[PDB]
RNA sequence: GUUACGGCGGUCCAUAGCGGCAGGGAAACGCCCGGUCCCAUCCCGAACCCGGAAGCUAAGCCUGCCAGCGCCGAUGAUACUACCCAUCCGGGUGGAAAAGUAGGACACCGCCGAACAC
RNA sequence: AGUUUAACUGGGGCGGUUGCCUCCUAAAAUGUAACGGAGGCGCCCAAAGGUUCCCUCAACCUGGACGGCAAUCAGGUGUUGAGUGUAAGUGCACAAGGGAGCUUGACUGCGAGACGGACAUGUCGAGCAGGGACGAAAGUCGGGACUAGUGAUCCGGCACCUCUGAGUGGAAGGGGUGUCGCUCAACGGAUAAAAGGUACCCCGGGGAUAACAGGCUGAUCUUCCCCAAGAGUCCAUAUCGACGGGAUGGUUUGGCACCUCGAUGUCGGCUCGUCGCAUCCUGGGGCUGGAGCAGGUCCCAAGGGUUGGGCUGUUCGCCCAUUAAAGC
RNA sequence: UUGUGCGCCGAUAAUGUAGCGGGGCUCAAGCACACCGCCGAAGCCGCGGCAGCCAACGUGUUGGCUGGGUAGGGGAGCGUCC
RNA sequence: UCAAACUCCGUGAUAGCUGGUUCUCCCCGAAAUGCAUUUAGGUGCAGCGUCGCAUGUUUCUUGCCGGAGGUAGAGCUACUGGAUGGCCGAUGGGCCCCACAGGGUUACUGACGUCAGCCAAACUCCGAAUGCCGGUAAGUCCAAGAGUGCGGCAGUGAGACGGCGGGGGAUAAGCUCCGUGCGUCGAGAGGGAAACAGCCCAGAUCGCCGGCUAAGGCCCCUAAGCGUGUGCUAAGUGGAAAAGGAU
């Protein structure tokens, strides 16, 4: 007379965190993710948990490189 | 009786009764069809009753197509039990039927007997329905 | 968890003239215990340890 | 029966616009 | 050229966007009227709150 | 500058693919001859590597052709939907698919090198 | 003798469960509950880690000695349907899949800026230094394709330190760095140490919470109808009408828990009524498979009447003897 | 034979009409589509008094905005005794 | 009075518990959610409030540009599964020719493919609106009496119904559980709804024997129209209702 279900796992707060256009510093986290849904491009690095981060400051551009959505960083214009 | 041989998930939500048909709004394989007008869940036993109603009204020869199959279950739970403590087991199987959808298609020569048969099969179902010719 | 004689067993990895116990948990149904091993100690540099429990 | 229905049907008046509290 | 506004209904039963946008146009009370430009800003605010305002046109 | 050349790259990466037909080999891309030397096979100079240019453009590759297997793809309408009106129903302002259709398309672009020439 | 003996819970009990990971619900950011639906973990790993290099499977077609549905082989099609240590998802052919050679970075000292964030926890982290691996070099290596694989604090234990050493010099002891010791699983862990009854019961409180009753719904129960397979010698509709379907009434067993627990006295019987008709008799009537007597079914109809007795606490029921009739 | 707008039967419970709020209404006082006016709130306006925030000015005047309020926070006061 | 008397004392025992807590005005003004909990009726921190200081429009709204999503919907020879009807018949097989091999035959069971039409919360080659994150341009601007940081002082942490989307339930409940820059009640009067906390309108500084309006309504009760025009209704429909039946 039991429901043997009921369990669940607390969240991990995944997804995009710095969308198109924004200004990001270095080492900042663009997206947390399990697999490489989004891949790195230029001035972008990968983590251990397939997190992404910035290697050079600038601003974002979610473009594709041969069918795969990438993330990039572009040079800000110095004031 | 109509049931599937196996479903992956044997406890499903209740189907939706919102919206009009997308397919089965056109007679396909016979000449004289049935078309729904309302929203409803139609079960196994209803369709059995209806096909028997038709075959006992033509009685010799003339074909009957059933464009529906009860591939979505529903869950009763045993009697006099307080609410809670889980989800009941599947007991009868429905097909959702949105308005515009076609259920049955006959192929018998004379329209008299055919229209009459379809009417006898309409009065075995919970829905308002109407009768269709393949024409425009 | 506990201290049962688990398949993944043993510990301690001591150093020759290098007293910086580096630790690792490994099995023990396999044979070996007198070769390999290396690491950086204090004041010293990349040299060779034992697995000495 | 009767009482609940007359409640739920008084709601369809004009000064209520199709809705009432506790039906 | 210019739009002329007249608040008719009230801000009760009305959501945050509608309320804040009446404030934007400057409307607080009923029967207040405003002489506003007919630019896209204004047209969008009226699209937002048309059920609260009568709109006339001098031009 | 230029031809049916080769090589490195790009396109928010099939409009670029697959298959069929014809056709080309000057220098180059190749295939081919053989394991002396570096080097290599979980066995095999098949591959990788080395040494050369007897032979052939058959294949690879490049060129044109075929919209056929695949892809791309609108306008307008519909579904759905935000907001508002509306006593159930339904409706108005805006947004707007999928599919389908008309069609498109046997790719385009950049740099260096060759050959060719004033 | 002193005291403990959990919580959740569609009242409580019985049952089941309590922490972590994955998916749906979850409503196109994140997040989101239920005793809602499906699973899994409390590990393994001289390599299943690092690095350099190389290769592409599964499946189908055919050939083929034992050999068959499949074993190893060869030849084609094969953009990826196999496999990825272990559940699922996200990803992986540009391989993170498969294979071979060296090998210990399964390091030390740090860490800009950020995520997530009640709090404590938790997650990544480029880059700098010593000292190394691999590689020709560029460069990669601070464990594993990613997320689970474990437990705070206190108290003790082992090794090392150029810290202290209760007048001096030592030492014990206490510190520090690195580390170990817990199904404290009720998993943010009341103690190192703890099971039950009360119809002898007592106190404080609660309609936040149950039983009788009221209320809402109406699965279920009763009443009624729709369609007509057939039965009825034939004859669907004198009579019963299946397989399915649609509504009533609110009396039944139940669902919710909305007023009442600083009191709403609960089964049956007696006495006393009064009301409804979905009518037991009487009264009027249509059809008959109604000859007549008796009937069967249907419509209208509530004025009146509607027995005494045996068993059972019993309501219900069965029986006896009558009745115009022995109503719901 | 199709689609429509109003309609009929199905329809049916217990203190008393009793499923328009009542009388009553089709000689619509009922449904629909357009039109005209009007009544109607402590809403808005109109004439006045007080008050809080800000601002401008002058030795406290004016003006704009504002003023429902429980748990609750803050501010300013009457009254009683010694 | 006895499941362990009575009296004084400890003792003013202690209660996450019930009740009660007294004069006035002025200003602002909530919550009923999250994690944990020997915990679920209590409490701690975060959340929302105010007071003071600081920072000055950073908040909010509308428009335009840039970005990821896999929801509704639709689709499936675009994968995983279910499944309707046809064509072929391998493969299977009754049976026959009878060696059983082998030659085959017949509705036979029908793979795989193939023509057409279909379904799905845990199926997606595809993919909306809104909402969301940032940038920018104005607007509001004698203000929203906004936002953020800090410190004091707290309360709440039992939420209800209505609309939209959904789970459990019988796609029942004035049922229960979640979402929502949606609402109101709570804490909110007045008018309408016959009476009626949550519905529609509208957010009360005090006075006036002043005027205009909303929702709703104008035969009398009840202030306002037995109003105008063209048609329908014969049922007291209006002023509850189904499947179905009917000149």
């Amino acid at each position: 007379s039991s429901s043997r279900n009921g369990r669940d796992s607390a969240a991990q707060r995944l997804g995009v965190k710095r969308f198109g256009g924004q200004v990001v510093k270095a080492g900042e986290i663009l997206v947390r993710q399990r697999g490489t849904h989004f891949h790195p491009g230029v001035n972008v690095g990968r983590g251990g948990d397939d997190t992404l981060f910035a290697l050079a400051p600038g601003a974002v551009e979610f473009g594709a490189k041969r069918g795969r959505k990438t993330v990039n960083i572009v040079p800000v214009a110095r004031p | 009786m109509l049931i599937p041989r196996k479903v992956k998930h044997r406890k499903q939500h209740h189907p939706e009764q919102r919206g009009i048909a997308s397919g089965g709004t056109s007679v396909s394989f016979g000449d004289y069809g049935i078309q729904a007008l309302e929203h409803a869940y139609i079960t196994n036993r209803q369709i059995e009753s209806a096909r028997i109603a038709i075959n006992r009204h033509i009685k010799r020869g003339g074909k009957v197509w059933i464009n529906i199959f009860p591939d979505r279950p529903l869950t009763k739970k045993p009697a006099e039990t307080r609410m809670g403590s889980g989800k009941g087991s599947p007991e009868w199987w429905v097909a959702n039927v949105k308005p515009g959808r076609v259920l049955f298609e006959l192929s018998y020569p004379d329209e008299k007997t055919a229209r009459d048969a379809l009417t006898r099969a309409i009065h075995k179902l919970p829905i308002k329905a109407r009768i269709v010719t393949r024409e425009e | 968890a506990r201290n049962e004689i688990r398949p993944i067993v043993k510990l301690r990895s001591t150093a020759g003239t290098g007293y910086t116990y580096v630790t690792r948990k490994n099995r023990r149904n396999d044979p070996d215990r007198i070769v390999l091993r290396k690491y950086d100690p204090v004041l010293r540099r990349h040299v060779e340890f034992r697995e000495e429990r | 029966a009767k009482r609940g229905r007359k409640k739920r049907d008084r709601k369809h008046s004009k000064a209520n616009h199709g809705k009432r509290p506790n039906a | 050229a210019e739009l002329k506004i007249t608040q008719v209904r009230s801000t009760i039963g009305a959501r945050w966007k509608q309320r804040e946008s009446l404030r934007t146009l400057g409307l607080k009370k009923i029967r207040q009227s405003v002489v506003r430009e007919d630019n896209a800003q204004t047209r969008g605010l009226i699209n937002t709150v048309h059920h609260l305002v009568e709109v006339e046109e001098v031009g």
